[PDB]
């Protein structure tokens, strides 16, 4: 319930930005399941494994007019190709507090999912955004 | 120095093959000769032993060297044979059991104080007989049967001992004849014959007085001492009608189990054929007049020996067989005709393209039309009986109970199956034959579900079992029993080949 | 609520025309998700990261018998390819306006797809029109 | 609701044939979405388009047991290959006529779909009857 | 309501059978859509027609315990390939008589589906059985 | 309702091992269809058909802990492939026997399917057993 | 409903953990189907049968916030690939107690599966935890 994320960029955001309005039917902070390891059986039952590489992957649902939306709608922009804009090359940063102490902690990674502009549903309201990142390195500080 | 063959033994210059690899049946053969006693079976697994047990004269030899040397269009050879005896003449009671080689003439030393206790009908005794000479073994049974004679008892008093060099038996025959029981025990006596001769010893083989009994009725006690085998046939002289056709009713009891091999003359098979119509399982073959007996009643049974039931392809017909001991029997086309109608095989010689050709010509049963005519169905249908008989008796014997219920009929034909299998494997089950209207009619009398016969047209075979209640005739309780139903076709064979030659 | 659309066509609607009735049960300005970025993790989780070219796509259900939806049959029979018939190539442009604001402007596009005649549904009722769309340049102006 | 539909074949009916039972609960006079463009985006940003080719296609579905049905399976048939029957090569034309006007007139076309006998569902009742068509050229003529 | 349908066949069914229980929740008599031309459209609209050959097919849906359900597994198991059995080849013909006069007639054909044994589904009851053909000729005979 | 299987095995279980619990809500002795033929319609009309080859398959599921449960286990388990175990290469032999006689018998089979250890459901409660099989001749003693 | 999970690593955990948490709509204890053998039949109806080789897997669903679960945690995070990190070889062994005896042991194995971070659903509860896993023997001792 007490969840926020701090998001921090090299380039755009120095100083970082923070997100509280996590949305409502979506499902905020969605991790896919990681594969780690792959293995083979050959003739007459012998197995053998080796290891996958894979990297953490996470998406965030927020609000369509929030302050938070709107940085974001900013970063992705900012390191989106086009026909005549430039590019700004920057690692973003991501840091997680949960309640009940539980920080976590992503270094390396770049915007990769957007929608670039809002979109009206069936019923009338508009529709969420859904903002897919991918990291390279996780720490855990939250033992307690 | 260890000899070496602790370790590491090669044995050169034999290579004796496996005894048993399957289920082959075997021809047995009635003999009068007084070598074998009245109430055992010998099995001979090679030809050197009946040579040696019998002797190089005796006919038992002359029989077995040619049933033993044959070789079937597979490469396949009868290895088996047995013998019975039938006792032709009344005989005198006997007693020999002795098989082991003890006549090494180690009897000397025993002569001292012998008293050999014989149990008859009354118990006797024998006082001290010297055998210190032991000059050799037929003086140390002479100087036997003096003392023997010494007693006054009826059965001593012309007692006779005997000795066989060929085998290691010796022999006593009561003095009288028709009736009477002689047996000897074992004393605890040192100086005792009971183990210096071989009597009371491990197997010893018992025989009362016995009348002279009907070869129907012999080959019955033979049949029940043991019942492994196939093709019978009667040694020696041959047979009267009468006994002939006594000895065929008493097959044709029994339901397709053997088959009785006869050898008859030209003048005599048309006399046969009206008293033995009918009778299935008896087969007749003509002797020549003109030249040595030649065994032309062994060919059948050479045939049925030398199929392996367990190997694909098992099933054979028996219309051409080259046998190059035997003789040319007829050799033209009116009396082939003549012999054909009295349903006789024979050996027939024809000429092809400048070269002679002599085979067994024909393998007719005779039988009635509900019987099977051809040998080889006969013979299919005999392994058939024994494998599922067999399938059965294990079946109960490793169960805890087989219940009245649906679960029994699902167990007995879990069990019957694979004997199904093998039985298309071998080739006595063929599909694919063409069911006429009558057939049909009396497949779906005999089982009540329609439509069976479209499976026996298509599969080959149909079965089903049910099970029902009955009291036995021993005593009033009531039990159970199962019933079931099995229905195949009979493969078809070319035998006749026609053509015609067009130019242009 | 009050949302409307203006379209200009090069030469087809040089001045403009737009269009207001939105359709009830479909969606209408519907845009699908964005494509930025793609990434490969190579041995010992080193990873790399590459842009990846994509374009702004969007698609506007009308009613079947109104004025902007007989605009829009016009536009795309004007740009079909028929048998015996004049193509005429040009470059369409798209204003949203917004509640609050926030007007979005599109600017170098043109049609994709379309139906080419009314249909019936099963209840009895006209089925309604999809019109896609896509463009090259995308300003947002509506930070108000 | 007042809605017709006028089928002509050049050789099989040269004076043509109406249909007025649409039947219930499938899709009448239903047609497939028609694509028009395909675009592709270059490295850079830049924005190319091309046309694509397509062809107009119209389903209408009928009552199992009804005059309109039963010249619409002669129709089918009469193209149809067989073993053994002659295949009359016609050009068949549609013209649909709406309530308020609306006319909507096809030239140039053929049949392709159909169901040969009748089937029974499940319930006990006739089955419906596709009857696919596709055309070259569309004019519209319903202004008013 | 009152239908029949009479097989008979060239070897195994001479003067042929009658099946009349066709099942309840299963589609009885069911057949797939005809196919019966293909379209291209060349560049600058030009458009191209053949046609595509294909057959009839039926499938017909019986009661597990039935002598039409038995008669049908006879002649499927007739025709059937197997380890050691004989391979009947036989044509088969169907002709479906409606209420209400239409017949239909099917000349040559053959067996393809069938289920070997019969099943008992989770409700404990036994399940149905498919019996699919396919025919070459049809002839229809109820103009009435 | 009162079904039972019959199981025998060459090696592991000469005299064979009789099932009836048939677990509940899976389908217990289902078979799937079988292809028995095939088609094709050549240019001009001409069709050609010819055999498929196929086998008998069926499954059965079972109560989680039952005798019959466990002896099927102990069959798939001896003729199993693993590490360092011996494999006993036997063929199975099923007869079902269905109320009201129609006894049915397959011959040469093998197992084909299982699952090695027990699994817990979410609500609480042990997975069934699938037991896949698959057999070559099948002849049908109960059309009484 | 007494079930228990001992897992044992060979150098992260020498002694072993418990894991007693199994967690509510998810399926703990999970496997799927093994498949052993595969068939083909050839012309005229024969068959011919060989063994394929496989190995059991399973996997476990726990809940986010409990001891098993961050043991689990630390047993994939030790054996996972990433950019500056050891990786720990190790092989685990897992042995699992049902209610009434039935032991159940897994030698040789290895982590394959889980999630790193914790993810929140849309109702605003914490996310389960696959943690999948795959063995290479398996031994039962659970005749009582």
């Amino acid at each position: 319930f007490g969840s926020i994320c701090a998001f921090t960029a090299s380039r755009t955001f120095p100083n970082g930005f923070t997100v509280t309005e996590e949305f409502a039917d979506a499902d905020p902070i969605d991790s896919p399941p990681f594969a780690a390891a792959d293995t083979g059986a050959g003739l007459n039952g012998d197995m053998v494994v080796w290891n996958r590489a894979n990297i953490l992957e996470v998406v965030v649902n927020v609000i369509p007019n929030t302050e938070g939306e709107r940085n974001l709608a900013v970063l992705l922009d900012a390191n989106r190709t086009g026909k005549d804009k430039s590019g700004a090359r920057d690692v973003v940063g991501l840091v997680v507090a949960m309640p009940d102490g539980s920080k976590i902690t992503c270094t390396n990674g770049t915007p990769i999912d957007g929608v670039l502009i809002n979109a009206v549903a069936s019923v009338g309201r508009l529709k969420t955004k859904p903002y897919r990142f991918r990291f390279e390195k996780v720490i855990k500080a939250g033992t307690s | 120095m260890i000899s070496q063959s602790r370790y590491i033994r090669i044995i050169s210059g034999v290579g004796a093959a496996a005894p048993v690899a399957g289920r082959k049946l075997i021809l047995r053969v009635m003999t009068t000769n007084n070598v074998i006693p009245p109430g055992i079976v010998i099995e001979f697994d090679n030809a050197n032993a009946v040579l040696s047990y019998f002797g190089a004269q005796s006919e038992e030899y002359q029989r077995a060297a040619a049933y033993f040397k044959f070789i079937s269009k597979s490469v396949n050879s009868p290895s088996s044979i047995s013998f019975a005896r039938w006792v032709n003449t009344a005989i005198a009671p006997m007693v020999v059991g002795d098989n082991l080689p003890k006549t090494i003439a180690d009897f000397a030393g025993f002569s001292a104080g012998v008293l050999t206790i014989m149990v008859g009908a009354a118990e006797q005794n024998i006082t001290a007989i010297d055998t210190s000479a032991a000059t050799s073994m037929d003086n140390v049974a002479s100087i036997i049967q003096t003392e023997i004679r010494k007693n006054a008892d009826p059965q001593l008093a012309q007692a006779t001992v005997t000795w066989n060099q060929n085998t290691n038996q010796f022999t006593l025959v009561g003095a009288t004849i028709g009736t009477g029981v002689l047996a000897v025990a074992k004393s605890a006596d040192p100086q005792d014959m009971s183990t210096a001769l071989g009597w009371s010893t491990s197997n010893v083989v018992n025989v009362a007085g016995q009348s002279a009994d009907l070869p129907d009725a012999a080959v019955a006690k033979s049949t029940n001492v043991s019942n492994n085998f196939g093709s019978f046939l009667f040694a020696g002289a041959p047979l009267d009608n009468d006994q002939i056709k006594a000895v065929s009713a008493w097959n044709a009891a029994q339901n397709n189990q053997f088959i009785y091999t006869v050898a008859t003359s030209l003048a005599n098979l048309g006399t046969l054929f009206t008293l033995v119509n009918g009778n299935a399982g008896t087969a007749l073959n003509v002797l020549s007049a003109t030249a040595a007996n030649d065994f032309v009643e062994q060919c059948p049974s050479e045939i049925l020996a030398a199929t392996n039931y367990d190997e694909p392809g098992a099933s054979q017909n028996y219309m051409y067989y080259q046998f190059p001991g035997r003789n040319i029997t007829v050799s033209d086309d009116t009396v082939a005709n003549t012999v054909d109608k009295s349903r006789g095989n024979y050996i027939g010689v024809t000429q092809a393209n400048g070269q002679q050709l002599a085979f067994y010509q024909r393998g007719i049963l005779c039988g009635g039309p509900t019987d099977a005519v051809d040998m080889n169905v006969y013979a299919n249908e005999i392994w058939l009986k024994s494998a599922i008989a067999q399938a059965l008796l294990d079946l109960f014997l490793n169960v805890n109970a087989v219940p009245a219920s649906s679960t029994g009929e699902a167990m007995t034909l879990a069990v019957l199956q694979p004997v199904l299998d093998k039985a298309t494997a071998n080739g006595t089950f063929t599909y694919g034959k063409e069911i006429s209207a009558v057939q049909q009619q009396y497949i779906t009398q005999v089982t009540g579900d329609r439509r069976a016969w479209r499976q026996v047209q298509t599969l080959g075979y149909w079965i089903n079992i049910t099970f029902s209640s009955y009291t036995n005739s021993n005593t009033g309780l009531t039990e159970w029993k199962a019933n079931y139903t099995l229905i195949y076709s009979k493969g078809d064979a070319i035998r006749f080949v026609e053509g015609s030659d067009v130019m242009i």
